[PDB]
């Protein structure tokens, strides 16, 4: 616009919580499909749903990661990483069946003087290698879920050796997507790129996907937010600079069925 | 009567056009990858280029031309011994499946989620095991289909044989190879290539050991299994047969890219294993 | 000659095949249908059909008459369980052996809402009103009136109307369930309580017995067909 | 004396009805393979074989 | 020449209407068994419903369907001997 | 019986061929599909996507986050190359296992234009100007800027843009091009340099990293579908 | 009910569109073989996934 | 519906024309071949000719008349030994091609280029190599299709059999040979009969072994190699089994004529070998 | 399934037989025709081509530039002549293996008239008249000028016009000739011979060569395709 | 689909054209047989690939 507007200077607005960005490249909508509540023809459990609306498809900010030389990268799962925040974590388990789309926007600002990139990857399905070689498929539900906090990539793979006791978590190598499959790949799918230089953030609208029309939100993880560094952080001259990426998630368009009692999982 | 027959897989692709030199505010080579995005470039955007009429297609390239191709997905071993010999008349069970072996995993692997009619062309051949030489009259297998919760066969010759609602094929050795059509049997609108959740939930309220599960891993027992064995009686030279058995996904869909297995397989799930994370080979950053 | 060639799948013996064959009785008087009364078109419609369930296997009661007796009586208000039950109508003992679970172990998928109708056997001097539940998977099964009254319930008054008809609506995550125990295809929990209290005069039996009901809803269906364990041959 | 008909199609391809032809060799019906072509009826007969129809929204005894 | 092709086996099930609130004298969650008849009811009786278009069949579970299936009645034993044995 | 003869490959079994088969579950009630998001119709689409490509597979570097970082400097000018590459899609160690690579290897022959993306992850403080490069075959592959400079290139301008673009050209003698190392089939060298210096201020880095992309232009395709040697079974 | 169709014809012989015949013999939509008449879309949804709608020729960011 | 049916290769040739007496100042008979052209006479032009009804055609002569039979082009070798035996269980790996054999390529080289699809049919005898009298199951063959980049086997076992993606045909002792169809594949818009130049250009600034190649070779590897092997086990008696290759083109066109090979074949190029230099026998200027 | 009945000829391999096969490459991108020059639609096209014939094959000159040479000399009239030659097309040695003898030898008959075109390659001062004979089998083969300008012939003078076409018709009893020696279809002599006699002037070479070409005319055909003994493979 | 063509009759019968019928089952024109339905062409490009026109009654060289 002669007018003054621009791809760099954005805002989002959700029930009562607004954010703003005067320095960003643009946003991504995965798969170009905005997130939607479920069609008639589309539906599965046959009783009235339960849509929170602005009680939940509202902005949450998840307690704020520091990003350094050393960092290999982060990870989180949708909705887990949501399941203690306010009314949509509550929601959530007291229904059996529930489903949900979301606006994520990844913070992380700088300097004109400061160098790094970092690659912010929303991946269906995230499905993450463990850290057993003697045994599969063994990683716990309480560590497959970390909540909030989320978990972290690592450059080398040690497999877990007290098969007594075994550690039964996860073992995600940063250039293996933890996962088995090559980084540079990654792109493949629904991302954004943090270039210091650039741009202060990533924001991503994720829709709901899945081989089913509404599922079990406790028991299954629909999206994995992967964030690594592409480019290592770096700042003037400082041996060991620093700075804060502040992940902020918005369910969207979310509803749910089979209302009962409210779930208490064993999370530890 | 007869019935005779917007963009086709095996249409031309796009011509080349006619470009000429540039000195312009216009920047198509100038980019940036930071917003998500792909730069659509194309030859005439940053060179100048001849007129070419086109006339290559992705016809081979399509989601069913891509995998229109029969692959080996298991080999099952049967056999039909000597009446007098201790150990039991062998036959074989298999958990159906696309993990056990590794080629078309991989393939059908490239996508999170799948749709499609199954085709399972069965290739059965037999030998001799024995340095004796008696002979054996020709062989007749029954392939026999198992779903979950039907009663699994514990003897080469028990009641469940005699498959009253379960389909069962009645192969003839030295004959054509046996094949079947199978639909879209998910319990899901469509096959899940990756699960990321548990098939539980683990309730504080409830003791450890119960709430407990695998991870990545769904139904237990997915799409049943099959049952196949030799359905000629004990014979006094003992003769070893195999099922190879050919899986070809037709009327197929798939949905959400992934990249490639790019590390040896180790289990039916993402795990990786010590020793096979080196894929790549050395090669300097100057060198053509 | 016309020129062919034979393809995979020649000469095979399909069990579940569908073709035409030479007939050994050519020309045979075929005797005419009567229109003989009870005809059916689909094993569903056997499914719809209201059949008591065995809900009391207790060591002692199972395989008895007593076993479809659900006794109850004129004791003190408790939020304690009546009686307990799990949603796998094809593999719980209790309803794995009724005309539905076992036209469902004919089969691999299950799909759709089926309801519950109890009826009271007690004396007509005698008032109640109790407390039937319906809770979706994924939670703590219901142990206590408090946590089954927060899910899917009906509150049954006794009275001229003999029976109560509790409907469990299709709500699942797939669009089908295993006619087996699978942690993934789960259907919940089924259970009943005492909403005030069994209440009678004098002169009257302090202890009467109730009967309970499966059947399917037209939205029922079933899928995969399969031979199935409830009958075997050893030999 | 060919029979033609519409399959019901499942799982369709990235390739409007699809159909299918049938054609008797056979003079005895009983040759004849099962079209599946079959008819669903209301329960009705076994549900509620009571002589006074019932009305589901008022009491079942009155 | 060619010949082309009420409710049938393979016809869709009956959809799932939207269903509201109720505060009336209409009761058909309560019944009478002892008739000899079974409550035709519905999720939309005894609960409030949201609107579903209903895909599912009873397709397989058709008399024909139902048995549609070769199933092993009998296994017969025959033989050949040599011309010499006395049996 | 109408008279027929057998021709040759009759009852013969190939893994490629296209025929119709008897179902193993006639009348089965398959579950319809739902409008899933990021549906595919083509492996070429997958291919058209920008991939980050592994340039320094050195020794030390290779199989880490650090294949992928081409590291430059506030160095003075030099005609020397910052990275030499070989245009095999399929073979060249540093493309054949990008997705566009990984793709190309299920099939034997390739053809049409692929594009060089460089992303520039410097601090925006620092300027430069870069040379990227590429020289069809038949000749003395470019070691210097002078030899490069003279065939298909761009003159990439650092600064705002944080990206630039080189689109590498179906500049062939033959239709198509093979999946794998070939004298006949050779594409040529994709070469990189300083046209000028990376340029910054005081209190700045004056060693970054530039990112490298890779994918297929509209005018691309492959064929001759086959089993690929990036993975394997012994055993 | 036969289904007629066209052959994308490759190396022609020393010998105008040529035409392929196909009959479906089964009820069953599975049991058909597959047609390879299939549709090419654009990458878009992968390779431009971006809100607000990109111009080659004009500055990505702006 | 039914779609019924400018020189035909079935046409038949001219008619000869009643011819008289001559006594003129047109000389067809006299001319000069210097030009490079042939003279277009006919018996009428020269010598005194009756009218005649020609039904003479050219039909059988016609370039896929000419062709239009299955040639055989190689005779691949494999095995099923006894599991015992120290000697590996013997598979074939043959370079797919038109060369090994010389019937039909000295036809296919009566001309520069050419293009078509090709009909391959595969006839397979198999025999008893040891004065044993043990017997064996009938056999299951399977060929595989490996082009130029795919793994090629090593053992006749391993991984690569799986074939899921790669053509392969598999084949059933005593059954009607196999048979298959495939397209115009070459790389180039037409197959080269012969290519008079290099696969690699000899750059002086650059080592003398690194710009070396072979002669009149185009692509180290054309169209990759068929992988044949026994599918069936190891089998106590020995049998040997030889799969031989019949090779049709079909939808076929050449260009560019040349004379037919006059001397002894002597590997893939023109090359000729001392000693089989003088086809032409002894037969006198004068000498009927 | 349809009634058929097997008939003789079936599973059998035909190598001459017609027809269609699956596809060991489906919907594989087929690379277009380019219009290519010289192309051939059939095989007499090439017979219909004049191509010179190896006449001299003695001992010394067979095998050798010199074969292809008829030496001619200034030296005095003779009805004597300067080369026999039998109308063997296929089987004589010395046209069996011309562009048409070699054709020929694909083939078991052959049908229609030949053409002899001979070459003057002697001086522009050296003068002549030459004359070339035709005779149709049944009687003493031609030993003398009398006895074969008796037959068939054309008397040719050396001029500007450096070369004489000779047209050998179609003379035969059956329809078709067989691509052998062969009694029953023998096709006759061709002989040349002096007319007056080779004059040349002074400081002018005695002795001169002619080259002999043959080809075929438009109404001549061949069939029954067959496989040729003018190649082999021992071993 | 069928394409029905004639015979050019050779030996008849003591027994108007006779007729063919042909039927394509594959998608791929590769798999097809051979039509044998083929052309001929002129020489010339061969016989006399000379630029200027030659007329056989009159004297080649002038
Ligand atoms: C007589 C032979 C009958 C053959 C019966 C076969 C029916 C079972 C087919 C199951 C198809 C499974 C295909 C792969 C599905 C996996 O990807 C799942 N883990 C994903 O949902
Ligand atoms: C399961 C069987 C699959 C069979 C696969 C065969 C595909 C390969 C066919 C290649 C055709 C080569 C024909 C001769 C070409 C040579 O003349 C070349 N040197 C000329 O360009
Ligand atoms: C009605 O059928 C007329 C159309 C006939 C189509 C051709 C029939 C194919 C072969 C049938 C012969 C019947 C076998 C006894
Ligand atoms: C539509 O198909 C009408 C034309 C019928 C052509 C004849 C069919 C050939 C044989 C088909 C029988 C079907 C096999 C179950
Ligand atoms: C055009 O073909 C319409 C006429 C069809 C005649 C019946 C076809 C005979 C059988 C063909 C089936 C094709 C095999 C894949």
């Amino acid at each position: 616009e002669a007018c003054g507007y621009s791809d760099r200077v954005l805002q989002l607005t959700l029930g009562n919580s607004t954010i703003t960005t005067q320095e960003a490249a643009n946003s991504v909508v995965a798969y170009g499909r905005w997130p939607e509540y479920l069609r008639d023809s589309e539906a599965n459990p046959v009783d009235q749903p339960t849509e929170p609306d602005v009680a939940a498809c509202r902005f949450y900010t998840l307690d704020t990661v520091s990003w350094t030389k050393e960092s290999r990268g982060w990870w989180w799962k949708l909705p887990d990483a949501l399941r203690d925040m306010g009314l949509f974590g509550q929601n959530m388990y007291y229904h059996y069946l529930g489903r949900s789309g979301y606006t994520v926007h990844v913070q992380c600002n700088a300097s004109k003087f400061h160098q790094g990139a970092l690659g912010v990857f929303a991946v269906p399905e995230m499905c993450l290698a463990g850290d057993s070689n003697t045994t599969t498929m063994h990683t716990s539900y309480q560590n497959a879920n970390p909540g909030e906090k989320g978990g972290t990539f690592t450059g080398t793979f040690t497999p877990d050796n007290n098969q007594t006791s075994p550690a039964r978590r996860f073992c995600p190598v940063d250039y293996l997507l933890g996962n088995g499959t090559l980084l540079g790949n990654a792109f493949v799918f629904p991302h954004q790129i943090i270039n210091l230089r650039t741009n202060n953030c990533a924001t991503l609208v994720l829709p709901y996907v899945n081989s089913l029309s509404i599922d079990s939100m406790v028991k299954h993880n629909n999206w994995g937010i992967a964030i690594l560094p592409l480019a290592p952080l770096n700042f003037a001259s400082e041996s060991s600079p620093e700075i804060p990426i502040t992940l902020t998630i918005a369910p969207m368009c979310c509803e749910f069925n089979g209302l009962r009692n409210i779930t208490l999982p064993r999370l530890q | 009567g007869s019935s005779s027959t917007a963009a086709t897989s095996r249409d031309a692709l796009p011509n080349t056009e006619a470009s000429g030199p540039t000195h312009s505010k216009e920047i198509p080579a100038l980019t940036a990858v930071e917003t998500g995005a792909t730069n659509p470039l194309v030859p005439s955007d940053t060179v100048q280029t001849r007129h070419v009429v086109q006339h290559r297609s992705r016809s081979e390239s399509s989601i069913e031309s891509f995998f229109a191709r029969g692959a080996c997905v298991t080999i099952m071993t049967v056999d039909n011994p000597a009446s007098t010999t201790n150990k039991d008349k062998l036959f074989a069970v298999w958990k159906i499946t696309y993990k056990d072996t590794v080629q078309l995993r991989r393939k059908l692997e490239f996508f999170t989620y799948s749709r499609f009619d199954m085709e399972l062309t069965f290739v059965v051949t037999a030998n001799f095991t024995e340095t004796n030489n008696g002979h054996a009259l020709n062989q007749v297998y029954q392939i026999m289909y198992v779903p979950p919760g039907a009663p699994v066969p514990e003897k080469w010759d028990d009641y469940t044989w005699q498959t009253s609602s379960n389909p069962s094929i009645f192969y003839t050795y030295g004959t054509a190879p046996a094949r079947i059509s199978v639909p879209y049997v998910g319990i899901s609108n469509a096959y899940s290539h990756f699960y990321d959740g548990f098939s539980k939930v683990p309730l504080k309220d409830q003791s450890a050991a119960l709430g407990d599960s695998l991870y990545g891993a769904a139904s237990l027992n997915d799409f049943g299994i099959l049952a196949v064995r030799v359905v000629n009686d004990h014979n006094p030279t003992k003769v070893t047969s195999k099922i190879r058995v050919y899986l070809k996904p037709k009327h197929i869909r798939v949905w959400c890219p992934r990249p490639p297995r790019a590390v040896a397989y180790y289990g039916p799930g993402v795990d990786y294993k010590d020793g096979t994370l080196t894929p790549l080979s050395t090669k300097d950053l100057t060198t053509y | 000659g016309l020129p062919v060639m034979n393809t995979p799948g020649s000469n095979q013996y399909l069990t579940a095949d569908n073709f035409q064959s030479p007939c050994a009785l050519p020309e045979f008087d075929v005797t005419p249908p009567i229109d003989i009364p009870g005809e059916v078109k689909n094993m569903m419609e056997l499914a719809e059909i209201d059949t008591m369930i065995p809900f009391d296997l207790s060591a002692t009661k199972k395989n008895t008459m007593e076993m479809y007796r659900v006794r109850l009586s004129d004791k003190p208000h408790t939020d304690d369980p009546i009686l307990c039950l799990s949603l796998s109508p094809a593999s719980d003992p209790r309803l794995s052996h009724t005309m539905l679970g076992e036209i469902l172990n004919y089969y691999t998928h299950w799909a759709g809402s089926l309801k519950f109708t109890f009826l009271f056997c007690g004396s007509m001097m005698a008032t109640g009103k109790l407390l039937v539940s319906y809770a979706p998977p994924g939670a703590d099964p219901p142990k206590k009136r408090k946590e089954a009254m927060l899910g899917t319930h009906v509150i049954w008054d006794i009275g001229l109307q003999s029976s109560c008809t509790m409907v469990v609506p299709w709500i699942s995550n797939t669009t089908y369930r295993q006619t087996i125990d699978d942690s993934f295809t789960e259907g919940g929990y089924i259970s009943v309580f005492y909403q005030t209290r069994i209440v009678v005069p004098l002169s009257t039996p302090r202890e009467m017995d109730i009967l309970g009901f499966v059947s399917a809803c037209n939205d029922f269906s079933v899928r995969l067909l399969r031979d199935t364990t409830h009958i075997e041959q050893k030999a | 004396g060919a029979q033609v008909s519409s399959q019901k199609v499942g799982a369709h391809e990235n390739s409007s009805t699809i159909n299918y032809t049938t054609i008797n060799y056979y003079r005895d019906s009983a040759s004849n393979a099962a079209s599946k072509q079959d008819f669903s009826q209301d329960p009705s007969k076994f549900t509620e074989p009571i002589k006074d129809v019932l009305i589901k929204t008022a009491p079942m005894l009155n």
